[PDB]
Formats: structure tokens, C-alpha cells, sequence
DNA sequence: CGAGCAGCTACTTGTGAGCGGATA
DNA sequence: TATCCGCTCACAATGCCACACGCGCTGCTCGGCC
RNA sequence: UUAAACCGGCGUGUGGC
């Protein structure tokens, strides 16, 4: 479990960011199924978003890229 | 006492109070005013209008949840329109622009 | 909503709901009685001088 | 998806075309069949169908039909949501005026018209009459007429005369009534006269006149035409069974209404009397004006039960209107409620919740992992399967609540705490497990409270909740810097007794090798848990860098704190828990933890103390015994002696030397002096009395008794609740708060007798219903306080504008209030912070002083540093990041986006539960002593007076000719610490910058009567002073020299109006002395009420006293100064005696006598006087002819307001006082709130400003603007050569400051609401929705926590 | 004939503003 | 004819929750457009 | 046109926090 995000926080500053970018990324989690970043305990989409963003492997600008790549993908996909 | 989902007011699209007929609870004004002070926009219109309000808009939510997509879309208050219709049944005219 | 020491004997001080009303809904003690005209009286030992 | 809304007025041809068919009759339905009548009340082909996709009929009914009208009804067949929009008006053959604009106080009607209230009320009633189109006659035409004006008026002209009467001749002036012709005549007349009410007249005219022309608006849209009637779905009619009928309060209104609109129809085809259909009219406008409000008529009409019929200006106010009941706070459906229970294994961040509960509000949670699996096909099935309670159910609930979090909360929310986020665990039963350490937050014992939950629902809901509203990320409080996860009585308790070491015990004087062999011994049973042994530890400390040096030592420490040791994590020192640990202790400690460790370690680590203090609080033995309560040896002697005292005080009262009052004034501290004297006794009796030996004779130790246990330990013991219990209870008071005389003897370990009680209960009942009826003043100021709040959120980082203020600590009245750390540890200032060495900048500007930075500055003693403020801040529409502070919740600089105004509002609302509603008194029950006060000075430096006025007597005293002279103590570091007022022509014996000791009796006091000071010697005469006119002969009978009493102006007649008594000093020879450094002729012009004992031909003195003057010796008008005390602060209502201070600088003097009131001449060196006030004559007059005095004194002695404070002292000074004045108010009571959020109240509450010069602006001088609008607008203005405008601040209350808003919605919510909303309509307000009422009213985001970000790209995208 | 109308209180207190008013 | 003084009315008064009860009878007159 | 599936408004009183 988590207990704490004060770390997610330090990270990524404001504390209302962090939210907008756990909501993208959980909502690509669910919906999107796309795959977990970190191997999961069984536990909700919310938090896995939370723990793969506290790895510091996703924030805003990442999220922002990756949904470049995926609109180049479209692109490509579209021919 | 819990709810899910119950009986809804006609005059106004709410959920009703009390343990004998299946009403749920009321969340308060300063319920509202404590959400205020912290940030949960999008909890504060999903609680507000889409869990209380509109019967619309609750529908589509709950068939979203059975559905296994936690996506909501807020829409409008049906008491707002009521209060609407209710100044505008008088001299005074409202609307709403672009 | 305040007792007066006029109330010794005859309305009971530490029985009131607490809430909306206190002291507006008092308790009758033990002791008292209604007047002919509809006052509140205590009954009371004589003392003769000694 | 919509922007801006937009109100107006509403046209006839709009309602018509709102209207889907003319209600023709007062019948609502069929009798046999319930279809509704076919043009009544409720009706089919004027609103809708009433049932989805069926007409009326029963022709149509399939989908292809679908869209089309019968035959006969014509009815387009669509869902039941149509009769909601849809609605019918009704044609009224006569018109009606509109109740809104008639009686609103001001009117609207009244001000158009130029004509008051009462000629209205009568035109409108047919007792008088109007006439129009005058011309060739002698009446005017917006005059009124009544029956026999109208009578003998008609002779004179028939044909060319007009006079219409009712609704009609209303509406005729309205439509004949120009509105340029009408802006150019009162432009005109307000640049020809000069007035003050006429002038406010004027431009309140104009400015309604220019809403109108401005506006697409119309004056005749006033007089109603065609009643917009309300949708049957919003008024409904359900099945009573029975002739009686459950039914809405409006129709029987509408039918009313439409019965008197048949008759009048029907009537007037009849060639009915003229009288007839007057009364008919009459009776329709009643029946019109009581359905748009009811009670605003001379008398509320009733329905039944003596109950006013509801009407629709009702069913939107008060607390059960749409805007309180249904629009602001509105029921959601998943909604569990039960009551709390403690939970001693669960971890902070989790809580604990019933099974059924758990199961009936994730039913669609349940639902969808059902379908997901191959277990239920359809809905129906899992709905099946969940309503048998099967065991498969279960572990898809384990699965769905593994991670889900949801919202507890409380039915009274005062805080943003009262609302959190927990992780639910299944518990059975049928009550809400919650963690204890928590429930202080909250405030709610388990006395049986009900709180309640709901679930998020939603994705971003529950990262929302776990991110921003999880209790782990709480745990700071948003008030000031103490953490609110306090520890509660059973914990720190627990610990008290584990820590509390004693003299002897089971293994003492030997050695531990650790923390785990000191548990291991205490287990076995062969140690005690308290005892002296050397043991060794293994601590860890930070160095400056992320490093952890480890390093063992010995120490002399107790098993018990040995044990503890193991919760403590590395970081923390040994000091902290080598202690006897109590409240206060472990407060700091935890504090001193999340400062060095910061918040992952704290939580698990208040979990683990929370854990070992409930575990060694079981393995205790803590509890309380009748011989664990003694009774103090002497106290029976001590009661006996203070018997014999008042016994020999009721033989001096009995021998005619002592009177009542002085009686009543010894007794008094007697008996208290000898319940502190019991006090001091059983306190003594507590830390003793328990002496144990250590292989030896007796020892001292701590001396607990299972009950100092407690109440040393701060758990939930206070000191005066165990001397009220052992010792004498004390005083007891009545009603008034008059302390009676008669105290109670006894204690709660023996007897009481029957009175005792009695005045014990008299008394108790009192402060319990304190609490029951303060509650409510105390929701309404929080209500009001929010209302004036939250109309701001923090959007910029940075400002540059260095415009702050200067925070000093409180030195004024006692030695030290609060220290200056406390009013700026998180601030950021506005000017580099200086050291006590001049130009060292070792702070620089725009920076955030944490913890270090006010350490620093407590070691360099910093008195004044300039930081920023809200209320001077340079913002339009919100305030600057680096314009606050810190959070006071995160160690931090504050983010951009929170809104603190709600912040502020809950941090200033919620301290009122611990403050008083009514008090006993305020300043004391006995009369103040005038100038009798015995304070002195403690501390030891040197005397500094600020505006210094005195000059040095004969005798070696100083003597001061001035009133607002303050004294203050500048310390050997140079920092301020002691600061006083000095009085009139006091006695100060010492001089300016005296090293003088403290202890000291540095000034003397000049009784009520006020004396004034003789600045130089000379002689004195009775110059203009004739014997019979101005003085009156009164011999005095104790002293043989008589006393001359100048009569007052009241008193005297007009031959001694036009004299006035003076001093003239002058040498021996006659020539005037000067005062050194001026060329003024020293003389002292004498006021009213005097008395004279000094006589003529006498050598003064300097400083000696000439002329006794009278005072209002005991008569104080004090505050009741409880929470009604923050209530008029936040009002800023007038008090009584206003002390009317100088506007202008400059020298003062007199002018006219008794023209109702004394005049006041203040005459400057620059400019003229123009500037004039009027002066009662019940006040004492401070400043004098010869005195000249800055812009900002005194002019008479009694309490300010704030409303000349600001204009004539400035900005700060008016906030500073404010802030001065509620923190006095907060601490009187013990509790500790941070400036800020006063700051940021009183910032918003002068939000509206005036114009003096208008200028180059488009604003009139007599507009009241916000002042960040004018703000924007002048600074183009100031862009080009040309002058923007002469803005002054205006200070208004909490109430009108809502209402004074451009946005209506968020005055509507509040009260006033049909005041605000016609004044809305008259004007064509469009508000922009950019606030946090509106934009929750509305149902959308909000532009302070997430929303914000949203709203910038909503704002970028607009 | 059906429906609507109708006939058989006195201690709240404060706060505030608008409207006479009276007094030179 | 302007400036205070007093009369008169509007508007307001914590929030929730729980429970329970009672919201009438008969005669007349008016509305008439299924 | 036919077939299949689904379908508490008000006052009052009391008590509690
Ligand atoms: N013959 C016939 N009777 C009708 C028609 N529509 C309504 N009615 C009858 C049935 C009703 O009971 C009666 C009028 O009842 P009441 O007076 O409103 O008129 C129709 O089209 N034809
Ligand atoms: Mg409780
Ligand atoms: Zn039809
Ligand atoms: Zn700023």
C-alpha cells in the first residue's frame, strides 16, 4: 500500500499538478490499457498511477510526449 | 442507513432524506465550503450535480460504473434550471449567453 | 434560560434539557404544589421561638 | 459550455413567447379522470403530456406518431420533462404593478417617478388618483389627487385634462417619461447646486437613469401585463387519497388569482358599477402582490392554520429557499452514516466500516467486477446474487475496497479538516471504526456522534482524495505551526507512567546493554518499568549534508523511556525522550520529528507511540481511589481561621466603622486569598506525602498519587478542576456576575449542604446553556465570514511591489504577549531584512523565512522587519505567492491556486467554540479605578517617549502638556519590550533615555479630574474673568479658601455665552511669556465646568495644576468584548462615544457656541479650512487653542473607530489596530490564531473605494467602485498626460461587503436577496462567473484547487 | 353539476436605512 | 430651507440527524366552449 | 406494418450531537 504522498509532492511541485497528471495517467491506465511501468501488488489503478509517477518515470512532459508518439503512431497507422 | 439508489424528488431532481423511506444523506454547505479548501473540482461536480442532480447525468454515471470506465460528464444542475424557470416566472428575464 | 434563587423548592435546577431550550422546560420538584390562584408553593416546617 | 450570465428585464412579448398556451380557468383537473382541464391550472396542450410518449386521448401512442398533435387536443406527444421548461402565462385585463420594485426600501418605481413610497401606495389602492398631460391647467402633472381633488379638479377642464387611475395611469407615465431630457436636466442641476443629500439624491438618480439608457431595458416592462405562471412538475398535486389532498401552497394562490381575473373580465362587460371593478381591481392587485411576496403587504394573507400562503418570493429566500436548500447543499445518494468507534491496531492512514454499508454503496462497483468475470451474464443475475448475501460476493468486496478510499465526515464542519480521506477496512457489525489519534481533529467525542461517508466515484475523485484529502497529508494545522495529531489522555498517560522514574525499585543500580534487553527484563517480571539504570544507546543525528553519524553512549535513563526507544526512529535525539513525557513534551517532540525527518517517518512513528502508549496503558495500573484523593491536614483550620475573619469583619460592620461596599470588597479577597492559601495546600499534599526509601531512610521523589498521574501529565486533569475537587470549590457568582459573599466551604470528597449546591447548580446552568445558544452566533459569524472570504485566489508568484508593513510584537499592556517569530515565521518581506548592524543585508527581498532564517533573527534581535501583506498588496483580482507566506501547514513556500480566503474564514470561525457568547463582565465588574492603577515597569533599560510635549517643573519631575505621548522601554539590545500611555500632565520622574532599573516607580497618576500643566512661571490673573457672568460664587466649607466654579455652556445664559475664561501668564511686570522656539502669546482659554482654586497674584510653578476639571469618574461604555467582540470588529459598527479625532493638521480653535452643538475650527498652514464637524458637548475636550497637533490626535478621551481611523492615519494603522485588538481578544481566552488571516478578512472588507475628482475617468464622483477596477482603469489613464482620478478607501462591515460585489449570484446566496436581485435586474448586470460560489452554484469546476489549472486553459481557449 | 369560497398578539433584539419632522 | 432627531419598517437569526402526528364540515354561488 | 429486449411539500412537537 501507500501511505504517504508527500514524495509525489516534493517531486512534483504544487500538489495540483501531480493530480492533473494521476488523472491522465490513470485514465490511459484504465480505459487506454495501457501497461503498468512497475510490477503491482494487486492494488488499485489510482495508485499504480501514483507509484509509476513516485519512480520518477512519468510527470507532465513525459505524458505530453508519450502523447506525441502515440499521435505520430496514429499518423503512421492512418497512412 | 445507506443508499444507492433510490426515490428522487419531482419537483426537483434530489434524492430524498430519512430512514423511512431509502433517501440518502444531505451533504451540507460547509461540506461544500471544507471541499472548497481543498481542490476536488472534479469530486465537488461529480458529488453536486452528476451523484445528486441530474437524473441524466446519473444514469449515464452509473451505467459508466457498471461499465468498468471511471469517465464522468458533469453537464448541468436540473435544480438550476428549476431556479431558472423560477426568477424567470417573474418580471425579471435571465439567459445564457454564448 | 437562568434559574432564580426563588426556585428553591419549587422548580428543579438540575434537571433541563440541553439543546435548544434550557431552563424554558422545567422539571416540578418533588414537594411542590399548585395555588388556588396558580402559583407555585413549598411546604415549610413552623419554628416557634424555640 | 456557456459563458457569462446575463439578467435583464423581462418583456411581455419575451413571456409570451416563453408561454405555450393562455390558463383560461382556476379549474387543475378532471374529476373522474385525472387528465388535466383543458385550459386550467394544469393542462396537456399548454405545458406537455404526462406521460412519456402517451397524449392525452390515447390516439396516438406508438414511436411513429412520435412528434405530432391529435385532433382535438393538440398535444405534441414527447416525455413528462417537458411540462418543466415549458410553462403558460395568464392575460390580466387590468395591469398590475410588480411588489419588487414598489417596497424594495429604496424603490425602484418611487426614485423614476421622483415621488415617495405613501402617494404611490395610495394611487395604487384607488383612495387618491394621478394626473397626466396637464398643458393649459393650474395642476401640476406628477401630482396626486384624491376623491374629492378629483372631484372638484374635473370642472375646471373635461376634455384636454387626463387623469388615470390605477396600474394604467402608472404605465402612462412611464411611457411619457423622456430619459435623455431627464440626464441632461439632472446633470445640470447637479452642476448648479451645491448639496450633500441632495447631491447623493442626484447621482443615485443618474446612476439609475444610466443603467436604464445605457442598458436595452424599459420603464413600462415595471407595470406587469401577463402573469408568467410556474410549471405543474415544480408545483405538483400527488394522489391524498381522499377528499384531503396533498398539495403545493401556490395554487391555491393562482386560483385566487384566476378567479379574481374572470370576475374582473366579466364584470366589465356587465357595465358593472365603476366602484365595483375598483374594488375587483383592488382585489386582483392584493391577490397579485401577495403571490409575488407575501408579507410585504400591510398584512400577509393566510391559507389555513393561520399560515401565510407561500409565494415565490418566499420559496427562494430563507433557509429552506432554493438557494440554501437545494442549490448550495444537496442530498447525494451514497451516503452512509453511523457512529465512531476506537480502532488500537489500525494504522493512521486507515480507518475501519460495517459490512452492509460497505456492501450497499459500491453496488456498482460490485456489479462491474461481477460482469467482468464469467459468474453473472446479465445485470439481473449479479442484482440477484448480491441481494441472497452468497459468499462469492465477499472476496469481490475484499477486491474492490483493497485500494478505494472515501470521505469521512462530520455533521457540523467548522474546518477544512472536519472532511478527510481514510482506506476502509471491513469490520462486522453495524458502527464506523475510526482512529482515535484522528478524532481530536475532528472534534467529536464518542458520546454518541453520527458521522457520515461517501465514496469518491471517481477517478480523479479518488486520487483527489488520496493527494489532497488523504489524513496523512493533514497533519499540520492550517491555523498556526502546532501539528493537530496531538496525542489524546490514554496515550500520553500511558507514557507518563512509563517515563515517571521513582527512588527504589525492582532492578536499581544495575546495567542494560539495550533497548530490546530492557523490554525483555520488563516482560520477565524481574525489573520494574521505573528505574534508575545506566544503559547504552545507539543514536543516529543528521550532519549537513545526507549523511546519518551514528554514535553510541551511555546514559541514566529508565526502563520504560528504554523501551520507548525503540519507537523513536534514528534520527531523532536522546533529549526528547530522557524526559517525563507529557502534552506539551510530546507536542514538540512530534514537531521537532516532522521538522528533522520530515512526513513519511513521523506518521508510522505517531503510529508506534499511539501503539506502545494504549499497550503499557493496559499493562498499567492507573486509576483513581478515595484514598488516592487526600485531604489537605490544615484545611479545616485554614476554613475555621477565615471564619473567625469574616466573623470579626461582621463585628466591625455590626459596630458602625465598616459600610457595605468596602464589605463586600474585603470579604471577597479574603475568601480568596484563602481558597489560593487551600489551593497551595493540596497541590503541596499532591507532589508529596508518598516518601520511599532506598536501602535507607525516606526519600522524595515525583510523589505521584494515580491522580497527579493525571492531572501533572496535562491528559485531561487541569490544576483548578483538582482544587475545586480536594480543596474548596470557591466562589460562586449570580445571574449578573456579581460574586456573591458567601462561598462555598466544602469540597467533592465531603458532604454538600443543600444552598451549596443550589448556587452551584444557579451558577452551572448558566454556562451550560452558554455553549447551546453561543453555537448558533458562532455558525452565523463563520457563515458571514466565509461569505466575505473566498472571493479570492493566489495567481502570481511575484509582484515586485515592496509596499508591506512593519511587524512589531505585542509589547503594549503586559511585559510580553507573543514573541515577533510567531507573526512572521513564514512570511516573505517585502524589504531586505537589515541586521542589528546597519547595511547588512543577511535577508533579501522576495524569500521565505523558515525556521532557520527566524532562528537567525532571534539571534541577531531584529525589532522591526518590513514584510509583505495582503492588505497591501498590488494585485488586481487576487494576491501574489511571494505576498503571503507560508501555508502553516507544509514546510514550504505557499503554492499558486489555493483559495486562503476560505482558509482564513475557517481558521477565525472555528476558535469561537472555546470563546464566550456573554460574559460576567469585560474589563471588571467593579468600576475601573480612576488613575489608580499601581503597574509598574520589570525589565531594566532606557525611556523613550514618542511625540514628545513636556517640558521639566521645579521640583525635578517632568511634566507633559500632551495626550497621545506613549512611553516605551528600549532594552540594552535596542529592542522594545515595555510600552505604556502616558496620561495628561502626569508626574514623570524620570527623563528621555534614563538607564533605570526595573522595579521602579517611574510615573504618578492625576486623578479623574483632569489637571493641565504649566509649561513656564510667571504670574497669574483673573484676565477676562468679571465677577457675575462667567463665575459664580461657591464657598467651600472643609478648606476655608474658596473655589471658583466656571458654569458650563449648557447652564449659562446668552450674556455668558459670548465669554470665555482664560489664563494669561504673565511676569511681574505684565508683558506675556513666550513659549521658546515660537512667537505665540501663551494663554490658556479655561472650558466649561471648572474650578478654580487658585486665586490671583500667586507665584506658579511649572507643571502645577491650575483648574479641576470634572470627569465621568466610574461611567464606562465598554464592549461586552466576547464574541459579539469580533462581531462588531467585523461589523464596524460606531460605538457609542466616538472619540472624534483631527482630520487635518495644523493649529485648532472654536467658532460658533451652541448652534445645536460646538462647532470645531481646524485651521492649517498651507491651505484654508474648509473642513468643519460638529462636536456634542458631553465629551472632554483634550486638545487646547495654543496646541497644535498632527493629523491623527485625540481630540477627546474614549474608544475609536475605524471608519476616521482610515482615512486619517493611513491604511496600516487601521488594519494594525484591528489585528491588535482581536489577537488581545483571542489570547484574553488562550487560544493562538496567525495574523494572516485577520490580514487577509480586513483586506477584502475594504475592497470598495470612492472618487473624489473624477477627472479624465468616466466615473462620477459619487460612484462607489471597487478599488481594483479603478485600479486598471486609472493606470491607463496615468499612461497618458491626462490625470486618472482621486480614489479614497472606504471601510464597510462583513454584511454589506458581500452585497457589494459585481457578481449577483453570490449576494443572492447570502441574505438580502431581493434587494440584490432587483437591483440586478434594473441594471442588466452580466457577471463573469469568475468566482468559487458561482462557479459551485453553477455545477462546474472550481478556479482554486485543480479546476484552476483547468480554468487557465479555459481562460486561454476564451 | 362540479368546484371554490367561506362561515361556523401583545417580552426578540439588534442593525440598518428610509421617511417625516422640527427647529433654527 | 438646510441638519440632525426621532418614527417606522425590513431582514436576520449554527448545522445536521432521529422519531412521531395531522393537512376539516357543509352550505352557497359562480363557472358556463363537449 | 411485423419480430425481440427493458422500464417528503409544509407545519408542529420531542429527542440527540
Ligand atoms: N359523442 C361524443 N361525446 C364526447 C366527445 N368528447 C367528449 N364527449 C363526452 C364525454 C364526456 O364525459 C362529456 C363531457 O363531460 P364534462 O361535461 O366535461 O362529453 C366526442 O367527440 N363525442
Ligand atoms: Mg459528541
Ligand atoms: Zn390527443
Ligand atoms: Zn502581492
Amino acid at each position: 500500500a501507500r501511505v504517504t504522498v508527500q514524495d509525489a509532492v516534493e517531486k512534483i511541485g504544487n500538489r495540483f499538478d501531480l493530480v492533473l497528471v494521476a488523472a491522465r495517467r490513470a485514465r490511459q491506465m484504465q480505459v487506454g490499457g495501457k501497461d503498468p511501468l512497475v510490477p503491482e501488488e494487486n492494488d488499485k489503478t489510482t495508485v499504480i498511477a501514483l507509484r509509476e509517477i513516485e519512480e520518477g518515470l512519468i510527470n507532465n512532459q513525459i505524458l505530453d510526449v508519450r502523447e506525441r508518439q502515440e499521435q505520430q503512431e496514429q499518423e503512421a497507422a492512418e497512412l | 442507513h445507506a443508499r444507492s439508489t433510490g426515490s428522487y424528488s419531482l419537483v426537483t431532481q434530489q434524492p430524498l432524506g430519512g430512514k423511512a423511506q431509502f433517501g440518502g444523506q444531505r451533504f451540507g454547505e460547509m461540506e461544500v465550503w471544507a471541499l472548497e479548501a481543498y481542490g476536488a473540482a472534479y469530486t465537488l461536480q461529480e458529488m453536486l450535480t452528476v451523484k445528486s442532480d441530474d437524473v441524466n447525468g446519473r444514469t449515464k454515471m452509473y451505467k459508466n460504473i457498471v461499465d468498468g470506465n471511471h469517465q464522468m460528464e458533469p453537464g448541468m444542475p436540473e435544480s438550476f434550471n428549476v431556479l431558472l424557470k423560477e426568477i424567470r416566472s417573474l418580471g425579471i428575464n435571465i439567459e445564457l449567453e454564448d | 434560560r437562568d434559574v432564580h434563587p426563588t426556585h428553591y423548592g419549587r422548580v428543579c435546577p438540575i434537571e433541563t434539557p440541553e439543546g435548544p431550550n434550557i431552563g424554558l422546560i422545567n422539571s416540578l420538584s418533588v414537594y411542590a404544589q399548585t395555588n388556588e390562584y396558580g402559583f407555585l408553593e413549598t411546604p415549610y416546617r413552623k419554628v416557634t421561638d424555640g | 459550455e456557456f459563458d457569462a450570465i446575463k439578467i435583464a428585464l423581462a418583456s411581455p412579448d419575451m413571456i409570451r413567447s416563453w408561454s405555450f398556451g393562455e390558463v383560461k380557468k382556476p379549474e387543475t383537473i378532471n374529476y373522474r379522470t385525472f387528465k388535466p382541464e383543458r385550459d386550467g391550472l394544469f393542462c396537456a396542450r399548454i405545458f406537455g403530456p404526462v406521460k412519456d410518449y402517451e397524449c392525452l386521448c390515447g390516439k396516438y401512442k406508438r414511436l411513429k406518431h412520435r412528434g405530432v398533435i391529435c385532433e382535438k387536443c393538440g398535444v405534441e406527444v414527447t416525455q413528462t420533462k417537458v411540462r418543466r421548461e415549458r410553462m403558460g402565462h395568464i392575460e390580466l385585463a387590468s395591469p398590475t404593478a410588480h411588489i419588487w420594485f414598489l417596497k424594495s426600501l429604496p424603490s425602484r418605481i418611487g426614485l423614476l417617478l421622483d415621488m415617495p413610497l405613501r402617494d404611490i401606495e395610495r394611487v395604487l389602492y384607488f383612495e387618491s388618483y394621478v394626473v397626466i398631460e396637464g398643458g393649459m391647467t393650474n395642476l401640476e402633472r406628477q401630482q396626486i389627487l384624491t376623491e374629492e381633488q378629483y372631484l372638484d379638479a374635473l370642472e375646471e377642464f373635461g376634455d384636454e385634462f387626463d387623469a388615470k387611475m390605477g396600474a394604467e395611469a402608472i404605465q402612462a407615465l412611464l411611457k411619457s417619461m423622456d430619459l435623455e431630457q431627464e440626464c441632461e436636466q439632472l446633470r445640470e442641476e447637479l452642476n448648479e447646486t451645491n448639496s450633500e443629500t441632495k447631491r447623493k439624491k442626484l447621482t443615485k438618480r443618474i446612476k439609475l437613469l444610466e443603467a436604464f439608457v445605457q442598458s436595452g431595458n424599459k420603464p413600462e416592462w415595471m407595470i406587469l401585463t401577463v402573469l408568467p405562471v410556474l410549471p405543474p412538475d415544480l408545483r405538483p398535486l400527488v394522489p391524498l387519497d381522499g377528499g384531503r389532498f396533498a398539495t403545493s401552497d401556490l395554487n391555491d394562490l393562482y386560483r385566487r388569482v384566476i378567479n379574481r381575473n374572470n370576475r374582473l373580465k366579466r364584470l366589465l362587460d356587465l357595465a358593472a358599477p365603476d366602484i365595483i371593478v375598483r374594488n375587483e381591481k383592488r382585489m386582483l392587485q392584493e391577490a397579485v402582490d401577495a403571490l409575488l411576496d407575501n408579507g410585504r403587504r400591510g398584512r400577509a394573507i393566510t391559507g389555513s392554520n393561520k399560515r401565510p400562503l407561500k409565494s415565490l418570493a418566499d420559496m427562494i429566500k430563507g433557509k429552506q429557499g432554493r438557494f440554501r436548500q437545494n442549490l448550495l447543499g444537496k442530498r447525494v445518494d451514497y451516503s452512509g452514516r453511523s457512529v465512531i468507534t476506537v480502532g488500537p491496531y489500525l494504522r493512521l492512514h486507515q480507518c475501519g466500516l460495517p459490512k452492509k454499508m460497505a456492501l450497499e454503496l459500491f453496488k456498482p462497483f460490485i456489479y462491474g467486477k461481477l460482469e467482468l468475470r464469467g459468474l453473472a451474464t446479465t445485470i439481473k443475475a449479479a442484482k440477484k446474487m448480491v441481494e441472497r448475501e452468497e459468499a462469492v460476493v465477499w472476496d469481490i468486496l475484499d477486491e474492490v475496497i483493497r485500494e478505494h478510499p472515501v470521505l469521512l465526515n462530520r455533521a457540523p464542519t467548522l474546518h477544512r479538516l472536519g472532511i478527510q480521506a481514510f482506506e476502509p477496512v471491513l469490520i462486522e457489525g453495524k458502527a464506523i471504526q475510526l482512529h482515535p489519534l484522528v478524532c481530536a481533529a475532528y472534534n467529536a467525542d464518542f458520546d454518541g456522534d453520527q458521522m457520515a461517508v461517501h465514496v469518491p466515484l471517481t477517478l480523479e475523485a479518488q486520487l483527489e482524495a488520496r493527494a489532497l484529502m488523504m489524513s496523512t497529508n493533514n497533519i499540520l494545522s492550517p491555523a498556526n505551526g502546532e501539528p493537530i495529531i496531538v496525542p489524546s489522555q490514554d496515550v500520553v498517560l500511558g507514557l507518563y507512567y512509563m517515563t515517571r522514574d521513582c527512588v527504589n525499585a525492582k532492578g536499581e543500580g544495575m546495567v542494560l546493554t539495550g533497548p530490546k534487553e530492557a523490554e525483555r527484563l520488563y516482560r520477565s517480571g524481574l525489573a520494574s518499568l521505573h528505574a534508575r539504570v545506566k544503559v547504552r544507546i545507539t543514536e543516529y543525528e543528521k550532519d549537513a549534508n545526507g549523511e546519518l553519524v551514528a554514535k553510541t553512549s551511555l546514559k541514566d535513563t529508565t526502563v520504560g523511556r528504554a523501551i520507548l526507544w525503540m519507537i523513536v526512529p534514528k534520527g531523532l535525539p536522546y533529549s526528547i525522550v530522557n524526559q517525563a513525557l507529557g502534552k506539551k513534551a510530546i507536542s514538540k517532540m512530534l514537531n521537532t520529528c516532522y521538522r528533522i525527518l520530515g512526513l513519511k517517518p513521523t506518521v508510522i512513528f505517531a503510529d508506534q507511540i499511539m501503539y506502545t502508549g494504549f499497550a503499557y496503558a493496559a499493562r498499567s495500573g492507573a486509576s483513581v481511589g478515595i484514598d488516592d484523593m487526600v485531604i489537605p491536614e490544615k484545611k479545616h483550620e485554614i476554613i475555621s481561621e477565615a471564619e473567625a475573619e469574616v466573623a470579626e469583619i461582621q463585628e466591625q460592620f455590626q459596630s458602625g466603622l465598616v459600610t457595605a461596599g468596602e464589605r463586600y470588597n474585603k470579604v471577597i479577597d479574603i475568601w480568596a486569598a484563602a481558597n489560593d492559601r487551600v489551593s497551595k495546600a493540596m497541590m503541596d499534599n499532591l507532589q508529596t506525602e508518598t516518601v520511599i526509601n532506598r536501602d535507607g531512610q525516606e526519600e522524595k521523589q515525583v510523589s505521584f498519587n494515580s491522580i497527579y498521574m493525571m492531572a501533572d501529565s496535562g491528559a485531561r486533569g487541569s490544576a483548578a478542576q483538582i482544587r475545586q475537587l480536594a480543596g474548596m470549590r470557591g466562589l460562586m457568582a449570580k445571574p449578573d456576575g456579581s460574586i456573591i459573599e458567601t462561598p462555598i466551604t466544602a469540597n467533592f470528597r465531603e458532604g454538600l449542604n443543600v444552598l451549596q449546591y443550589f448556587i452551584s447548580t444557579h451558577g452551572a446552568r448558566k454556562g451550560l446553556a452558554d455553549t447551546a445558544l453561543k453555537t448558533a452566533n458562532s455558525g452565523y459569524l463563520t457563515r458571514r465570514l466565509v461569505d466575505v472570504a473566498q472571493d479570492l485566489v493566489v495567481t502570481e508568484d511575484d509582484c515586485g511591489t515592496h509596499e508591506g508593513i512593519m511587524m512589531t510584537p505585542v509589547i503594549e499592556g503586559g511585559d510580553v504577549k507573543e514573541p515577533l517569530r510567531d507573526r512572521v515565521l513564514g512570511r516573505v518581506t517585502a524589504e531586505d531584512v537589515l541586521k542589528p548592524g546597519t547595511a547588512d543585508i543577511l535577508v533579501p527581498r522576495n524569500t521565505l523565512l523558515h525556521e532557520q532564517w527566524c532562528d537567525l533573527l532571534e539571534e541577531n534581535s531584529v525589532d522591526a522587519v518590513k514584510v509583505r501583506s495582503v492588505v497591501s498588496c498590488d494585485t488586481d483580482f487576487g494576491v501574489c505567492a511571494h505576498c503571503y507566506g507560508r501555508d502553516l501547514a507544509r514546510g514550504h513556500i505557499i503554492n499558486k491556486g489555493e483559495a486562503i480566503g476560505v482558509i482564513a474564514a475557517q481558521s477565525i470561525g472555528e476558535p469561537g467554540t472555546q470563546l464566550t457568547m456573554r460574559t460576567f463582565h469585560i474589563g471588571g465588574a467593579a468600576s475601573r479605578a480612576a488613575a489608580e492603577s499601581s503597574i509598574q515597569v520589570k525589565n531594566k533599560g532606557s525611556i523613550k517617549l514618542s511625540n514628545v510635549k513636556s517640558v521639566v517643573n521645579s521640583s525635578g519631575k517632568l511634566v507633559i502638556t500632551s495626550r497621545n505621548t506613549e512611553l516605551k522601554l528600549i532594552d540594552e539590545f535596542g529592542r522594545t519590550k515595555e510600552s505604556y500611555k502616558v496620561p495628561y500632565g502626569a508626574v514623570l520622574a524620570k527623563g528621555d533615555g534614563e538607564q533605570v532599573a526595573g522595579g521602579e516607580t517611574v510615573a504618578n497618576w492625576d486623578p479623574h479630574t483632569m489637571p493641565v500643566i504649566t509649561e513656564v512661571s510667571g504670574f497669574v490673573r483673573f484676565t477676562d474673568m468679571i465677577d457675575g457672568q462667567t463665575i459664580t460664587r461657591q464657598t467651600d466649607e472643609l478648606t476655608g479658601l474658596s473655589s471658583l466654579v466656571v458654569l458650563d455652556s449648557a447652564e449659562r445664559t446668552a450674556g455668558g455665552k459670548d465669554l470665555r475664561p482664560a489664563l494669561k501668564i504673565v511676569d511681574a511686570q505684565g508683558n506675556d511669556v513666550l513659549i521658546p522656539g515660537t512667537d505665540m502669546p501663551a494663554q490658556y482659554f479655561l472650558p466649561g465646568k471648572a474650578i478654580v482654586q487658585l486665586e490671583d497674584g500667586v507665584q506658579i510653578s511649572s507643571g502645577d495644576t491650575l483648574a479641576r476639571i470634572p470627569q465621568e469618574s466610574g461611567g464606562t461604555k465598554d464592549i461586552t468584548g466576547g464574541l459579539p467582540r469580533v462581531a462588531d470588529l467585523f461589523e464596524a459598527r460606531r460605538p457609542k462615544e466616538p472619540a472624534i479625532l483631527a482630520e487635518i493638521s495644523g493649529i485648532v480653535s472654536f467658532g460658533k457656541e451652541t448652534k445645536g452643538k460646538r462647532r470645531l475650527v481646524i485651521t492649517p498652514v498651507d491651505g484654508s479650512d474648509p473642513y468643519e464637524e460638529m462636536i456634542p458637548k458631553w465629551r472632554q475636550l483634550n486638545v487646547f487653542e495654543g496646541e497644535r497637533v498632527e493629523r491623527g490626535d485625540v481630540i477627546s478621551d474614549g474608544p475609536e473607530a475605524p471608519h476616521d481611523i482610515l482615512r486619517l492615519r493611513g491604511v496600516h494603522a487601521v488594519t494594525r489596530y484591528i489585528v491588535n485588538e482581536v489577537q488581545d481578544v483571542y489570547r484574553l481566552q488562550g487560544v493562538k490564531i496567525n495574523d494572516k488571516h485577520i490580514e487577509v478578512i480586513v483586506r477584502q472588507m475594504l475592497r470598495k473605494a470612492t472618487i473624489v475628482n473624477a477627472g479624465s475617468s468616466d466615473f462620477l464622483e459619487g460612484e462607489q467602485v471597487e478599488y481594483s477596477r479603478v485600479k486598471i482603469a486609472n493606470r491607463e489613464l496615468e499612461a497618458n498626460g491626462k490625470v486618472g482620478a482621486t480614489y479614497s478607501r472606504d471601510l464597510l462591515g462583513i454584511t454589506k461587503a458581500s452585497l457589494a460585489t459585481e457578481s449577483f449570484i453570490s449576494a443572492a446566496s447570502f441574505q438580502e436577496t431581493t434587494r440584490v436581485l432587483t437591483e440586478a435586474a434594473v441594471a442588466g448586470k452580466r457577471d463573469e462567473l469568475r468566482g468559487l460560489k458561482e462557479n459551485v452554484i453553477v455545477g462546474r469546476l472550481i478556479p482554486a484547487g485543480t479546476g484552476y489549472a483547468y480554468h487557465q486553459d479555459r481562460m486561454r481557449r476564451r
